[PDB]
C-alpha cells in the first residue's frame, strides 16, 4: 500500500493503476493467507 | 452439484422415415434473415471476447521505467 | 502460376461481364475454388445469411498474425467484384455479390441449375484405354509438332494459327519451318494443368469474333472442369457457340467424341486436370563429362531433349546423349536461356543424384557449419559450362539508334543529353567525346526536339 | 513396474488450477516476471507460469 | 492451399433426439440437423477439389460409417433411391445419396430392434473410430500433405447427464488428436449449456466448442464457426466461449474437485480422505501416518 500511494503521489494516478494491476495477484494471495490465519485464530480462540 | 415411451419412440422414428422419403428439400436450411442476425451477433460477440483475450497472450514489455 | 493466371484473367474481365458470368452455378463453383482459403472461408460464411455484413466483423475474425493474408483476401475479393462495399451509417458495409451468392447456394443445396453441370446419358466407354488414350494422342501430337520432331500426323490449322499468333512458337516463312521461342520451351517446364491453362487463356485472348461469346466459352470451360471422366454428356444443353468450341476442344484433346456431329461427348482426363493437379519417366543423370542418361521411353521427353542434348544412342530405358557445345548453341539460338535448361536438368535429376548431393552436403556441413550451401544436385562444372556458353553467345549486345556529335558548343550537347536522359531513352552520354546515344524508339523525340 | 514389497501407497495432496485470463501482464509467483496468462493456485491464489 | 479430411461424428441417438423434440416445440429435428450437415459437407467439398469427407453415426447399439459405404456393401450393390434430386452436382450428389441411404438403413435398424434399450452411449467409440479413419487416410497418403479435422455433432436434450465412463476414452481421443494435429470441433444441440468433457476436447485439441439450442439456422453456425479449415487455423480466432477449468470429478462423491487427494497407484481423484484408509477404485491400503499428516490442522497461537 505504501508503494501504491508513493506511485500515486509520484505519477498522479494515470499510471498507478498499472502498478496496482502488476502486484494485484501477490496482494490478493497474501490477503488470502492473512484471512486464513485470522479465521483459524478466531476458531482456536473460541 | 422425463423418459420417453417406446410408442412415441416408434412414432418419431416413423415420422423421420416419412420425412426422409417424401422430400429432403436441402433449400430449407436457409435462415429467415432474422435468426441469422441473432446467430451472427452471438458468434461475433464470442469472437470479440476471445480476440480481446487472445490479442496479447523472455518477459513482456512493461510501460514502467526500469 | 496457375491460380494467379486465371485470377488475373478474371480480373481483366469487366464488372458487367463478371455479373453475367455468375449466372451459372458451375462457373461460380469453379471460380470459388480459385480464391485464397481465407477468401473461401469468408465467402462461405457470408453466403447463408441474407443480411449485409460489416467489414469490421471480418477483421475481428482474423488473428493478428494473419492480417496480411486478410488484406490479400479482401483485395482479391474486391477486385474480382465478389463484394459490393456499401457506405451507410458511417460503416464500411460489405455485401456479397447477389448473383454469385444465389448461384453458389443453388449449387450447394441443389435446385435450379439450368444444367450447368450437364446431363448424363449413361452410355459410357472406357476411360483409361480410350479417353485417356485419345487425350494423350492429341496432346502428344500437338506437343510433338511444337517441339519440332518430324510427324506423319500434324495437328489441325486452328491450333497452328493459335500457336503462330501466340507470344510463343514463332515461325519464319523464308526458311519455311516452325520454331520454338523462349516461351516455347518455358511451356514445357510446368506440368500439363497450367500448360492447358496457358493455351486456354491464349484462346480466350483470341476469341474476339462476333461468333464467339466470352461468357459462354468461360461457362463451358468451367463446366468441363466440373464434369467427371468416363461418362457421356448430351450436347443439347449447350449453345451453338459452345457446340463449335466443343468441336475445337475435341480438336485440342480436352474432350473425346465418337463421331463428329454426335449428340454425346466424353470428357477426358485433361478436363479434370484443368481444375487442379491430381523412378519417374524422364529422370536423367548428368556426369562431369557432359554425358546424359535420361530414363525415358516416351517420345516427347526424348524430343524435348533433342533441343539441347546431342543424342547418340537410344535404348528402351534411356537415350544416351551428350551435352555438347553445338547442342546448347542450338538451344540458345532458339531463345532458350541457360536458366531454363538448368531448371529442366534439375527438375528431372535422378534420385541417385539427389542422394549423392545430400551426402556431399552432409559431409560439408559437419566440416564447416559456419556457412550454409545450397543443394547442388547436378555437378557445378556442367552448370558453369552452360552459363559460359550462354555468355559466349552474348559476347556483344546490339542497340540501334542515333549518336549526335560535332557540337561546337558544350551547352547544346549537354541540353540534348539531359533531355534524352529525362525521356529515358539514352544509353550513353559523355562530355569528353561530345557524343550521346539514344534508342531507335527514342530517336523520334530527340529529332523533333532538335528540329523544333 | 513397482515391486510388491513397496508399501508407499500414499495419497498425494494436489490442486487443479483454473487457467486465468487477463490482458494485463502480472507478476508470476514462480519466476517474478510479467506474464499475460497463468494459472491461479486453487489453495493460495498465486499464479504460475507452466504446468 | 492443402486439402483436409472432414470426419463428422454425428450422434443420432433416437432417445436423445426424441427428448430434444419433446423439449422443443418442433418435431423431427433429426431431419433438420441432417440436412444442415449435408449442406455443410457440400460446402466443405466445395472448399477444395481434393478434400474428403467421413461420416460416422453413433447410434444406440454401436457405430456405423455412413460415407463411404462398406466395401462389402459396395461389392454387393445399386437401388438408387430418390431422396436427393438428381440435377445437382454429381460430386455432391454421390455423397448426399450415400449419406441419406445409410441414414435410412441405420434408422430401419433402429426401428427393427427399438425394444432393446442400452444405457451405454457410443459417442467416444465413434470418436475413436473417426480418429482411426483419419490415421488410415493420412498414412495411406494417396493425397500428399492431407490435413484433417474432426467435427462432433452431439445432442444433450436435458435428459442424459454427464457420463463418467466416457472420461478416459475422451481423454485418449484428445491425446491422439493432439499427437496427430487434428482439431476436434464439437457442436452440442441441447438444453444443458455445458458439456465439460467435450469442452476440454475442444480446448485441448485446438478445436471449437459451440453449444446451440435450436436446430433451425444450424447451417449458419456450421459455415461460420465450424468452417475453420486446418490450413487457416492459426490465422482465424475461435469463437469457443465458456472456457473450461480442466478439472475433474471426485470418485466417491462426484463433485468437481478443488485441492484434493489422488491415489499414488491408480490416480483416482478423491475430494476427501476415503473411509477405511483404503483406495476406493484401487483397493490399496493407505498408510495411517501419511493421511494423519494430511488430516493435520494448520497451526496458530492462542
Ligand atoms: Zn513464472
Ligand atoms: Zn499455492
Ligand atoms: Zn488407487
Amino acid at each position: 500500500n505504501e508503494l501504491f500511494q508513493d506511485v500515486l503521489n509520484g505519477d498522479g494516478e494515470s499510471m498507478s493503476n498499472t502498478c496496482t494491476a502488476y502486484l494485484k495477484p501477490v496482494l490478493n494471495s497474501i490477503t488470502l493467507a492473512t484471512h486464513k490465519y485470522d479465521e483459524y485464530f478466531n476458531e482456536y480462540n473460541n | 452439484t422425463l423418459k420417453v415411451s417406446n410408442q412415441q419412440m416408434l412414432q418419431q422414428l416413423s415420422l423421420v422415415m416419412d420425412n426422409l422419403i417424401n422430400k429432403l428439400d436441402l433449400n430449407q436450411v436457409v435462415p429467415n434473415n432474422e435468426v441469422s442476425n441473432k446467430i451472427n451477433k452471438r458468434v461475433i460477440t464470442a469472437i470479440k471476447i476471445n480476440a480481446k483475450q487472445a490479442k496479447h497472450n523472455l518477459e513482456v514489455k512493461s510501460t514502467l521505467p526500469i | 502460376s496457375l491460380k494467379h493466371s486465371v485470377t488475373q484473367y478474371l480480373e481483366e474481365i469487366p464488372q458487367q461481364v463478371q455479373n453475367r458470368l455468375y449466372t451459372s452455378p458451375a462457373t461460380c463453383l469453379a471460380i470459388y475454388r480459385i480464391l485464397p482459403p481465407l477468401a473461401k472461408f469468408f465467402i462461405m460464411a457470408m453466403v447463408f445469411n441474407e443480411n449485409e455484413v460489416p467489414l469490421l466483423d471480418l477483421d475481428k475474425w482474423v488473428n493478428s498474425n494473419g492480417k496480411l493474408q486478410f488484406q490479400n483476401a479482401i483485395k482479391s475479393m474486391k477486385s474480382l467484384h465478389l463484394l459490393i462495399p456499401n457506405k451507410s451509417s458511417g460503416t464500411l458495409m460489405i455485401n456479397l455479390n447477389p448473383t454469385f451468392k444465389i448461384s453458389l447456394r443453388n449449387a450447394l443445396t441443389g435446385g435450379e441449375v439450368q444444367n450447368s453441370f450437364g446431363v448424363v446419358v449413361e452410355e459410357n466407354v472406357v476411360s483409361l484405354d480410350l479417353l485417356d488414350e485419345y487425350s494423350a494422342n492429341k496432346w502428344e501430337t500437338i506437343l510433338h509438332f511444337m517441339v519440332g520432331t518430324p510427324l506423319a500426323k500434324i495437328p489441325s490449322e486452328k491450333v497452328l494459327n493459335l500457336l503462330k499468333h501466340s507470344k510463343l512458337m514463332e515461325e519464319v516463312n523464308s526458311t519455311g519451318e516452325f520454331k520454338i521461342t523462349n516461351e516455347g520451351f518455358q511451356f514445357l517446364l510446368q506440368e500439363i494443368n497450367s500448360q492447358l491453362w496457358t493455351l486456354l487463356l491464349q484462346y480466350l485472348k483470341m476469341i474476339e469474333t462476333s461468333k464467339m461469346d466470352l461468357v459462354d466459352v468461360l461457362h463451358f470451360i468451367f463446366m468441363l472442369g466440373a464434369l467427371e471422366v468416363g461418362k457421356a454428356y448430351k450436347i443439347d444443353a449447350l449453345s451453338e457457340t459452345q457446340r463449335i468450341m466443343l468441336q475445337d476442344m475435341r480438336d485440342y484433346g480436352l474432350v473425346f467424341q465418337k463421331h463428329s456431329n454426335d449428340s454425346i461427348f466424353y470428357p477426358t482426363k485433361l478436363a479434370l486436370m484443368l481444375t487442379s493437379d491430381t523412378i519417374p519417366d524422364g529422370s536423367l543423370i548428368v556426369e562431369t563429362n557432359f554425358k546424359i542418361y535420361s530414363y525415358s521411353n516416351s517420345p516427347l521427353q526424348i524430343a524435348v531433349l533433342s533441343l539441347f542434348v546431342h543424342l547418340k544412342a537410344r535404348f528402351v530405358n534411356m537415350v544416351l546423349g551428350q551435352i555438347t557445345r553445338e547442342s546448347i548453341r542450338r538451344a540458345l539460338t532458339n531463345g532458350i536461356t541457360a536458366d531454363q535448361i538448368i531448371a529442366y536438368l534439375e527438375t528431372h535429376a535422378h534420385p541417385q543424384m539427389r542422394r549423392l548431393a545430400e551426402e556431399k552436403l552432409e559431409k560439408k556441413l559437419e566440416l564447416d557449419p559456419n556457412c550454409k550451401e545450397p543443394l547442388q544436385v547436378l555437378p557445378p562444372t556442367v552448370v558453369d559450362q552452360i552459363r559460359l556458353w550462354q555468355l559466349e553467345l552474348d559476347r556483344v549486345i546490339t542497340y540501334e539508334g542515333s549518336l549526335y556529335s560535332d557540337f561546337e558548343t558544350s551547352q547544346e550537347y549537354n541540353l540534348l543529353s539531359k533531355y534524352a536522359q529525362d525521356i529515358g531513352v539514352l544509353l550513353w552520354k559523355d562530355d569528353k567525346k561530345k557524343k550521346f546515344f539514344i534508342s531507335k524508339e527514342g530517336n523520334s523525340q530527340v529529332l523533333d526536339f532538335a528540329k523544333r | 513396474p513397482v515391486n510388491k514389497i513397496n508399501k508407499g501407497f500414499t495419497l498425494v495432496k494436489m490442486g487443479f488450477p483454473t487457467r486465468i485470463f487477463e490482458d494485463t501482464p502480472t507478476f508470476c509467483s514462480c519466476h517474478s516476471k510479467l506474464v499475460y496468462g497463468g494459472y491461479f493456485c486453487p489453495n493460495c491464489h498465486s499464479k504460475v507460469c507452466s504446468l | 492451399e492443402s486439402p483436409s479430411l472432414l470426419t463428422v461424428i454425428i450422434e443420432i441417438a433416437p432417445k436423445l433426439w426424441t427428448t430434444f423434440d419433446e423439449e422443443g416445440n418442433e418435431k423431427g429435428s433429426i431431419i433438420k440437423v441432417l440436412e444442415a450437415l449435408i449442406v455443410f459437407l457440400n460446402a466443405h467439398l466445395a472448399f477444395n477439389s481434393a478434400n474428403k469427407v467421413a461420416v460416422i453415426a453413433a447410434y444406440s447399439q454401436g457405430i456405423k460409417y455412413l460415407y463411404p459405404e462398406s466395401t462389402s456393401a459396395l461389392k454387393a450393390s445399386r437401388s438408387d433411391l430418390k431422396i436427393i434430386n438428381s440435377d445437382m452436382y454429381r460430386r455432391f450428389r454421390n455423397v448426399d445419396e450415400t449419406l441419406v441411404e445409410e441414414i435410412y438403413k441405420l434408422f430401419e435398424l433402429e426401428k427393427k430392434q427399438i425394444e432393446q434399450n442400452s444405457q451405454r452411449s457410443t459417442l467416444a467409440g465413434a470418436m475413436s473410430a473417426g480418429l482411426t479413419y483419419v490415421n488410415r487416410i493420412s498414412k495411406e497418403s494417396v493425397t500428399t500433405s492431407l490435413k484433417s479435422r474432426l467435427l462432433v455433432l452431439t445432442c444433450g436434450s436435458g435428459s442424459s447427464k454427464d457420463e463418467i465412463f466416457q472420461y478416459i476414452p475422451i481423454m485418449n481421443c484428445i491425446f491422439s488428436a493432439t499427437k496427430m494435429k487434428c482439431p476436434i470441433d464439437v457442436v452440442k444441440i441441447g438444453g444443458s449449456k455445458e458439456s465439460t468433457f467435450l469442452q476440454q476436447t475442444t480446448d485441448a485439441t485446438n478445436g471449437v466448442y459451440l453449444h446451440v439450442e435450436s436446430t433451425e439456422g444450424l447451417i449458419q453456425y456450421l459455415a461460420t464457426a465450424m468452417f475453420i479449415d486446418p490450413s487457416l487455423r492459426p490465422i482465424i480466432v475461435k469463437p469457443n466461449h465458456g472456457s473450461v477449468d480442466f478439472r475433474t470429478s471426485c470418485y466417491l462423491t462426484g463433485r468437481v474437485v478443488a485441492v484434493g487427494f489422488i491415489c499414488s497407484v491408480c490416480l483416482c481423484v478423491l475430494s476427501i480422505i476415503p473411509p477405511g484408509n483404503k483406495c476406493p477404485a484401487c483397493d490399496s491400503q493407505f498408510d495411517e501416518h501419511v493421511i494423519a499428516k494430511l488430516k493435520r490442522k494448520p497451526v496458530v497461537p492462542r
